């Protein structure tokens, strides 16, 4: 892959005479939702084969705070009316 | 079988895709579904320029619009509007007046080619 | 230590070998600093992604310029002899056994994870120099170890437990496994490992009474045998991630295409796969494939080629279809098919147009009239003439080429030495084919290479100096023979010369047996022409000249139609020469020679002068004028010696003049 | 028509189409450009351009081979224009 | 040529830049500590920083560069045709001899063997050349991985904020290649003028 | 270990290919030699592998499992494969198809079926036939186009049913009908279909329109042969075929004449030589074993007594195939064939014994003297004739001595005998070797093994006492000799020339005295009879050069042709064409045999439009400064962007 260029003999005398769509595979389709996976980057895409190490990493990672982000929006106690995502809100301006 | 053949004709291998069809008319189970087979077949036979030997399974594939007591499909529809055309040139008018009448219920191309067909050999008639 | 091969994408039972290695050297308490070339020999094979094309491409990258250990099964028998084999390997071989004792939990496995990730690792090294309070050795993320240990730690939390309970029940089998061999005999009681295991399992917290239940717990779980097992799933004996199991199977073909490697073990392991393996895993069927060629299997050799390019098209996210054809249009070339190479072949131009990509049309091109330099008499059959193709590649590009070029005249070479154009173009062409060739590294394309130097042992044995062609002879490769040509050409390629060897020695009952077998073979152009070259001289020995009279004008007639080979066309013509002057008539062969003198003189190749000249002196003396055929030798004499080969038939001859 | 027969098609080697130059040199050397609309009517800009692809389309001798439909559709320029129309 | 212009230039390069100012037993141990673990001391720091520095490492790759790309071409365009020329002009001498001996059958005759070991010690040369022309082909590929690497250490060291685009993951082997060139370039038998090719040969 | 297979292919006379199976029905091998070609694994037991065509002129190898068969193009095309209605027994190669044996029991209970078991197809892709049978497994079949035999047994009845088979193509697709039949002995007792025929053995030979069927039993030494004679009359009357009525005298059934014939160990068919004679192996202790040659038609044998041990192993057929010797050079062979053309089927079967007897003592007398060429045969050619005409001589004589181990030969003493033979048969051949010497005196090339001829045709003359006129026709300057002057091509030749001072003579060729059509004269003698022909019509009065072309190629005279002739007939004819070659340019067919091109290329060119064909054109060869290695180098990478 020198390119021709690389070789400082070819590369010296051209000096001197100037003066991708992705398409989904078997394994990317899951079984609990029918929205195939969609690589994030192309990294994750081996020479054109997804690695199923890596988006079975980002999908682990994409799970975990989503356990924790459970009461934010739509979650309401009993006994107040607002829930908990504008309870930091104003906590954060109630510093700033 | 029938898939076989396309492969073949596909592929240039004429000399091959005729024994192909040939096992599967065997193999059909009603004649109505040879329809298909034999049109497609004959123009085979016209591809290796043999015209006297296509001239049988023409035969066969017009014959079954008959005996299906009219059935008018498309795939017998060029059949005969090619068995006529043959037919001016063997000199028989007659003969092939009738193929051209029977065909006059076609695609719009189908009846005009038929029409112009029947005006000249009713007059050498 | 065979057993079930199945793939993982967890924490191997291997992995925690060299992380058991791993936190040893860094440990620093005992002084033990693993040597260099053991971690280059372990960890570098789980290193991800080497790509492997079927065909079409040989060695451009994989080849290492330095050569490299063969990658180690995950066996706990074969990691133990990389380090015993040191005089104080033992010292470390022993540390690597002492910890695998001393994890006899899954929490103890959580332990050695623990202990790196919050001390060991380090996220940067400017954090390094202020961490000098450290007891232990501390390694950055970048670095070769680094980038690996945090492969292996995302590797175990990408898990849940039963991930993690798969990792104890199979190292206990894999460390058991162990256990029934002869090596563990060896060292079944050394007592370092007694020093070493109670160094980590200090601290325990308890002796007496949950230590009592503790091997109830492990002991329950084992197969002691007394009553009936608990009843549980098959279980791999061995795991292995994708990477390093790459690793294998691309040593393996390229060990198989040309430290002692286990040819039995791998061969065995890799039959046990549970059928998803190998569709994660592509890679096996070709394997198949390879070993299917070696013993000519048709059928078998195609079911695992197709299999291979059903799996892989799949998982290239990029369009592999205008591949799939060449590699099968290959081999049939293989197989000596031929013409079904050329539909096949036909259907991957009008595959490569419909992908719009102006790479892969290169790629096609040049398999073309690779496919000509095997069989030239198919030459007019292709939609595109050679010559059409080296005035492209000539002026494709100025960048992103590299190889283009080197294959591009080395071509032109070959069609200007059978064009028999002037000897000037020649050695222009081939010094161009040569400089680019040399310029690049030659050690890694040994594909060109080894095609410069049988054009140049070629083009310069036609000049007549074996001198330079004995030079060149010596770095001609036997037995590598080149891809699409069949496998056993090679074999055939031997067996001419020893043919040829026998001829000259008088060997007609060995020469005459060949023969036979030439009939019925399935052979390349270049092979046949030699075979049917052979045939001419063995007749012309016999006696018998009506018959090969009418043979060798029938092959140079249709070596002039068929294939315009030039160089074959004179071969041929100088035996229909001779064959006439021996039979005491050669006056008939007057015109043809002269012809052939004029012709090779504008021409100036020095040896087809030159044997010209012995046949026209030879003509000269069987007339009854030897008087000017002396006068002429004699002039010409020193220019005539120059040549090794004639040298027999001009010393022959002046004896006979005296 | 000076050029009716002369080039042949390699199908796999892609065509190309010179753009109109319309500058003009005079012996002076004071090159002169000329630019669309201000100076031509707009129309004829374009119109020369579908004449001068006319003339490159039927460069191609009429005993070519390998020109089916998917050559046309291998050598499109990706955004039609009126070279592509006269070619 | 080579042996005054391009192979001992870039030699006493590296001498003085690692010798002078570090040592090379102790070099090549810290470096093999480097590439595997990242341990950079406070010494090799200031290896890094104040000798080697950015001025002289652009001047490294590119002496290092004509001492190999420059090598092969003076091997290949010259060597090559001239040892075959001299072989047949040899092979021409060789024939003129015999042929007057023959010739003019003159009683006193002139021995042959000192042509003959000539044309043996040429075609000994021919062959000797090519060796080291794949063997310059190998050191190029060791060349350039070992810089692509270290380029990645010494941004990082002067830095503390690079971004490190070349990835180890690209090559399986890398570490192989980048531990070879070590042994070349710092071993006693490198530490003579004759590392790059065999010139007392 | 492997297992060679005996008869896989039916290729009229034999193919040069070997077939391997595995200890186990599961893999078949085409090696040639050595070379493991085309190799295929099936998890089913093979039964058969083939090779075989198919009718439509294929070279297809076929391998027929239980129930499926694969046919792998081999000469060209890929691969194909056909399914069956039930399972196969065993399958039976046969002139263009394949005869298919259902499986009759499996599981132990024994049945089977006996209405239809037989299928008939052609090539793969047509459709099964049905056999036709009119007034029970098939041991063998006529696999061979030119025999037409099959032989069929019956179990229970151990009978066998001997029948006319003919092929038909374009459902019955073959014939039988019965003609004898045979009964086998009591003490052969048969008992796994292939292991009951295993133990019996049979053989196809003919020889002309005879031929004889060759069965044979090992554990019981029973050996009978049945002969039959075609004869184009009784084969095509109607009554002959349907009715199955035969006559007695064409049936015979008879032993063979062998010394020991209740010792033989195995017989095979002798590939090398087409005719009838058959390998024969005999042993009389277990570490020797015996071999000689017979033949069925004629009863004449040969006693060679070769000794071979380890040989008798059918893995070993091919070395005991060629063991024996035949002559492989292009010289003696016309010699040979000039004799079967000329002799009896009876002297000229213990003619080529005697001569492979003289060729094995010779090979064993000359130790490797220089080299060993044409010049073998042509000595045991010479002796074998030169002892034939020269009387024995007494026991005593140093030349008894030499060749003793020819004299005490049982075909030798009839072969002296037969006072009939020795005394017309010789001179036969000697006429007839004096016409081929004389055929060979018009090929320049070959006049090396022409004059060895002469030496011992000189040698025949001095042996018979012919008049003085034959034996100076060979020097520069008690039979009946039935030509007094010696035929030539050159006599004749220059009688029918224009000035000829020699008188008219014709040539008497031998084409009378063989009483056989011209047809098998012209195989022989080629070159004598183009020349006559040639010189008959070209100096005729009313010749014009212009036919000439035409005459040449109504003759087959080709280029080569033309330039193998020792000066004479070449010369005028060379200018006659020289002469064509500057008024024809009209275009007037058969351009071939001229030396100019454009004539030739327009010729091929209209002969292509009439049928609807190579338009060579022609490369112009242009043709200096070589310039330096950066000018070079500076030009391809100028020329590369």
């Amino acid at each position: 892959a020198r390119a021709l260029r690389d070789i400082s003999l070819f590369n010296d005398i051209r000096k001197d005479q100037n003066s991708v769509k992705y398409i989904p595979s078997l394994s990317a389709y899951n079984v609990f939702n029918e929205f195939p996976y969609y690589p994030t980057s192309a990294s994750q895409l081996l020479d054109g084969k997804l690695d199923e190490f890596l988006m079975l990493s980002e999908q682990y990672k994409s799970r975990l705070p989503k356990i924790r982000k459970l009461g934010w929006n739509r979650f309401k106690p009993i006994g107040i009316n607002k829930t908990m995502y504008e309870l930091e809100m104003l906590r954060s301006r109630a510093r700033a | 079988w029938q898939v076989l053949g396309e492969c073949y004709s596909k592929t240039g291998n004429k000399v091959e895709a005729i024994k192909c069809y040939k096992r599967s008319i065997k193999a059909s189970q009603t004649v109505d579904q040879n329809t298909s087979i034999y049109y497609r077949l004959a123009q085979l036979y016209e591809e290796l320029e043999d015209l006297q030997e296509c001239k049988k399974f023409m035969m066969k594939c017009v014959d079954v619009e008959e005996l299906l007591e009219g059935i008018v499909t498309d795939e017998t529809v060029k059949a005969r509007l090619w068995l006529a055309i043959f037919e001016i040139k063997a000199g028989n008018y007659q003969l092939a007046y009738d193929y051209a009448m029977g065909v006059s219920s076609g695609t719009s191309q189908e009846i005009e080619e038929a029409r112009m067909l029947a005006r000249e050999c009713r007059r050498h008639m | 230590k065979y057993g079930p091969l199945g793939i993982t994408n967890f924490i191997t039972p291997y992995d925690l070998c060299i992380l058991i290695l791993i936190h040893a050297h860094c440990s620093q308490d005992n002084g033990i600093s693993v040597p260099t070339a053991v971690f280059l020999r372990l960890i570098s094979p789980t290193r991800p992604s080497l790509e492997w094309n079927p065909l079409l491409k040989d060695n451009s990258n994989l080849r290492s310029s330095s050569i490299v250990p063969p990658p180690v099964l995950p066996i706990l028998d074969n990691i133990i002899r990389i380090l015993l084999d040191d005089k104080d390997g033992n010292k470390i071989a022993l540390t690597l056994m002492g910890y695998l004792e001393a994890i006899n939990g899954l929490d103890s496995i959580n332990r050695l994870m623990m202990d790196l990730e919050k001390n060991c690792l380090v996220n940067n090294y400017r954090s390094m120099k202020m961490r000098t309070t450290s007891t232990r050795r501390q390694m950055t993320r970048a670095s070769f170890l680094g980038t690996f240990l945090s492969t292996c730690i995302r590797k175990y939390q990408i898990g849940d437990f039963e991930m993690r309970e798969t990792i104890w029940i199979n190292l206990q089998n894999f460390k058991t496994v162990f256990k029934h061999t002869p090596l563990w005999l060896r060292f079944k009681d050394n007592v370092h490992i007694q020093k070493v295991k109670n160094c980590l399992l200090a601290n325990d917290e308890i002796s007496v009474e949950d230590q009592q239940m503790v091997e109830f717990f492990q002991h329950f779980n084992n197969g002691n045998d007394a009553d009936s097992k608990t009843m549980n799933e098959e279980n791999y004996g061995t795991l292995i991630s994708i990477q390093h199991l790459q690793s294998i199977v691309n040593r393996q073909i390229v060990n198989w295409l040309d430290y002692e490697e286990q040819s039995g073990l791998v061969f065995d392991l890799l039959d046990t796969l549970s059928l998803n393996d190998a569709t994660k895993f592509p890679l096996i069927f070709i394997l198949k494939y390879l070993e299917a060629i070696k013993e000519n299997s048709y059928q078998t050799a195609l079911d695992s080629l197709h299999n291979y390019f059903d799996y892989k098209s799949t998982g290239n996210s990029q369009n592999y279809f205008h591949i799939s054809l060449l590699s099968l249009a290959t081999f049939h070339s293989s197989f000596n098919e031929c013409d079904a190479a050329i539909n096949s072949f036909e259907e991957a131009t009008r595959i490569a147009r419909e992908n719009k990509d102006m790479e892969t049309l290169n790629l096609i091109m040049i398999w073309i009239i690779n496919f000509i330099e095997v069989h030239p008499e198919y030459a007019n059959r292709f939609y595109i003439t050679v010559e059409q193709i080296i005035k492209y590649l000539k002026n494709s590009s100025d960048v992103e080429d590299a190889n283009i070029f080197s294959n591009a005249y080395k071509f032109e070479t070959l069609l200007s030495m059978v064009k028999e154009s002037k000897t000037a173009e020649v050695s222009s062409s081939l010094l161009k084919f040569m400089a680019i060739t040399l310029q690049n590294v030659p050690s890694q394309n040994f594909d060109l290479f080894q095609s410069l130097v049988s054009y140049e042992v070629k083009f310069w044995k036609e000049l007549g100096y074996e001198s330079i062609s004995d030079v060149y002879e010596k770095f001609l490769s036997k037995t590598s023979s080149s891809s699409l040509r069949n496998y056993d050409s090679s074999i055939i390629n031997q067996d001419i010369k020893v043919a040829f060897k026998a001829l000259e020695e008088d060997d007609f009952l060995k020469v005459k047996q060949y023969l036979l077998k030439s009939e019925s073979l399935e052979l390349d152009y270049d092979q046949k022409i030699n075979l049917k070259y052979l045939r001419v001289k063995y007749l012309v020995k016999i006696g018998d000249y009506d018959l090969s009279m009418r043979l060798i004008n029938q092959y140079v007639k249709e070596c002039c139609e068929e294939v315009a080979d030039s160089n074959w066309r004179f071969k041929f013509e100088i035996e229909s020469i001779n064959v006439l002057l021996l039979s005491d008539v050669g006056i008939r062969s007057l015109p043809k020679i002269i012809k052939l003198i004029d012709e090779y003189k504008e021409i100036g190749n020095p040896l087809r002068c030159v044997i010209l000249l012995l046949k026209l002196c030879e003509v000269l003396i069987q007339v009854g004028k030897s008087m000017e055929a002396e006068c002429l030798i004699s002039c010409n004499l020193s220019t005539i010696l120059e040549f090794p080969f004639v040298r027999k038939k001009t010393d022959e001859l002046l004896e006979s003049l005296s | 028509a000076v050029a009716y027969a002369t080039e042949k098609p390699i199908s796999t080697q892609k065509w190309v189409i010179q753009p109109l130059n319309l500058i003009s040199v005079f012996p002076d050397d004071t090159k002169i450009t000329v630019k669309a609309p201000e100076d031509i009517a707009h129309d004829i800009v374009e119109w020369g351009q579908f004449h001068a692809g006319v003339s490159s389309g039927l460069r191609i001798s009429k005993k070519a081979t390998g020109i089916t439909g998917s050559w046309i559709a291998f050598n499109k320029p990706k955004e039609l224009d009126a070279y592509h129309g006269g070619f | 040529f080579i042996n005054r212009e391009l192979a001992t230039p870039y030699l006493d390069f590296v001498k003085r830049l690692c010798d002078e100012a570090y040592g090379y037993g102790k070099l090549k141990s810290e470096l093999e500590a480097l590439f595997l673990l990242g341990e950079i001391s406070c010494d090799l720091e200031d290896w890094l920083c104040n000798s080697v520095g950015e001025k002289n490492f652009k001047r490294w790759k590119y002496l290092g560069c004509e001492a190999y790309q420059k090598t092969v071409q003076i091997l290949t365009l010259i060597f090559v045709p001239a040892c075959e020329r001299i072989i047949i002009y040899v092979e021409k001498l060789r024939a003129i001899l015999q042929a007057f001996s023959i010739q003019n059958k003159l009683s006193y005759t002139s021995d042959l063997t000192a042509v003959e070991v000539l044309l043996k010690s040429s075609q000994k040369l021919l062959t000797m050349t090519l060796n080291s022309i794949i063997g310059l082909g190998r050191d190029e590929t060791l060349f350039e991985k070992f810089f692509i690497w270290f380029n990645d250490r010494l941004h990082e060291a002067l830095d503390e904020d690079y971004k490190l685009k070349f990835q180890f993951e690209d090559d399986l082997y890398f570490g192989y290649d980048l531990l070879s060139y070590f042994d070349r370039i710092l071993s006693k038998k490198g530490t003579e003028p004759s590392s790059i090719i065999d010139v007392k040969l | 270990e492997w297992q060679l297979q005996i008869n896989i292919t039916n290729k009229i006379g034999g193919i040069n290919g070997d077939i391997w199976l595995s200890r186990d029905g599961r893999s078949v091998k085409w090696c040639i030699e050595d070379q493991c070609l085309r190799q295929f694994t099936y998890n089913q037991k093979i039964i058969k592998a083939g090779y075989i065509d198919f009718e439509k002129t294929p070279d297809c190898f076929v391998v027929v499992l239980s129930d499926i068969a694969h046919v792998y193009m081999l000469k060209n095309g890929g691969s194909t494969t056909v399914c069956f209605p039930f399972q196969i027994g065993n399958a039976f190669w046969y002139a263009n198809g394949v005869i298919l044996e259902r499986e009759t029991s499996a599981s132990k209970p024994i049945e089977f079926d006996l209405k239809h078991k037989y299928i008939t197809l052609t090539d793969p892709m047509a459709p099964f036939g049905l056999i036709s049978i009119t007034n029970f497994q098939l041991v063998l079949f006529p696999s061979d186009k030119d025999k037409c035999i099959a032989v069929f047994l019956d179990r229970n009845s151990k009978v066998l049913r001997f029948y006319y088979s003919r092929i038909l193509s374009s459902s019955k697709d073959i014939v039988l009908t019965e003609i004898s039949s045979l009964k086998l002995p009591d003490d052969i007792i048969f008992t796994r279909l292939s292991s009951i025929l295993s133990k019996l053995k049979f053989l196809s030979l003919r020889f002309e329109r005879r031929e004889g069927l060759l069965i044979f039993h090992e554990p019981t030494h029973f050996c009978k042969i049945w002969l039959i004679d075609l004869l184009p009359d009784v084969l095509d009357s109607i009554p002959f075929k349907i009715y199955g009525n035969s006559p007695q005298n064409m049936i015979r059934l008879e032993n063979l004449k062998l010394k020991e014939p209740s010792r033989i160990q195995a017989m095979y068919i002798h590939e090398l030589l087409e005719s009838c004679l058959i390998l024969v192996s005999e042993g009389q202790n277990k570490e020797e074993y015996k071999a000689c040659l017979y033949d069925p038609f004629v009863k004449i044998t040969s006693p060679s007594k070769n000794i071979s041990e380890e040989l008798t192993k059918q893995n070993s057929l091919p070395s005991l195939q060629k063991l024996f010797p035949y002559p492989e050079t292009s010289f003696t062979k016309l010699c040979f064939e000039a004799v079967k053309y000329i002799t009896s089927p009876a002297f000229n079967i213990s003619f080529i014994f005697l001569w492979q007897s003289a060729y094995s003592i010779l090979l064993s007398r000359a130790n490797d003297d220089v080299v060993g060429g044409l010049k073998m045969e042509h000595d045991a050619f010479s002796l074998v004739l030169s002892l034939l005409i020269l009387p024995i001589p007494s026991s005593s004589a140093q030349e008894y001595q030499e060749y003793k181990e020819i004299y005490e030969r049982d075909l030798f003493q009839h072969l002296k005998q037969d006072s009939e033979i020795t005394s017309s048969v010789l001179p036969r051949i000697v006429i007839g070797l004096h016409l081929i010497r004389e055929e060979y005196s018009l090929n320049v090339l070959c006049r090396n093994e022409h004059a060895l001829l002469g030496q011992f045709l000189r040698f025949a003359t001095a042996a018979m006492g012919w008049p003085d006129l034959w034996q100076s026709y060979y020097v520069p300057k008690t039979f009946f000799h039935p030509l007094d002057e010696p035929p030539s091509i050159t006599k004749s030749l220059y009688s029918i020339t224009e000035n000829s001072s020699i008188p008219l003579c014709p040539f008497i060729s031998f084409s009378r005295l063989v009483a056989t059509d011209t047809q098998v004269e012209l195989r022989i003698t080629p070159r004598s009879f183009k020349i006559l022909g040639l010189y008959e019509l070209v100096h005729s009065p009313n010749f014009l050069p212009d036919y000439v072309l035409g005459i040449l190629s109504s003759f087959k005279v080709d280029k080569d042709e033309l330039q193998t002739y020792p000066l004479g007939i070449l010369v005028p004819l060379q200018n006659i064409l020289k002469i064509l070659e500057d008024k024809l340019s009209e275009v007037r067919d058969n351009l071939e045999l001229l030396d100019r091109a454009d004539l030739q290329r327009c010729s091929a060119i209209i002969n292509s439009i009439r049928s609807d064909c190579k338009v060579p054109l022609a490369k112009n060869r242009s043709s200096k400064k070589p310039s330096d290695i950066y000018s070079i180098l500076s030009e391809i990478v100028k020329s590369a962007s």
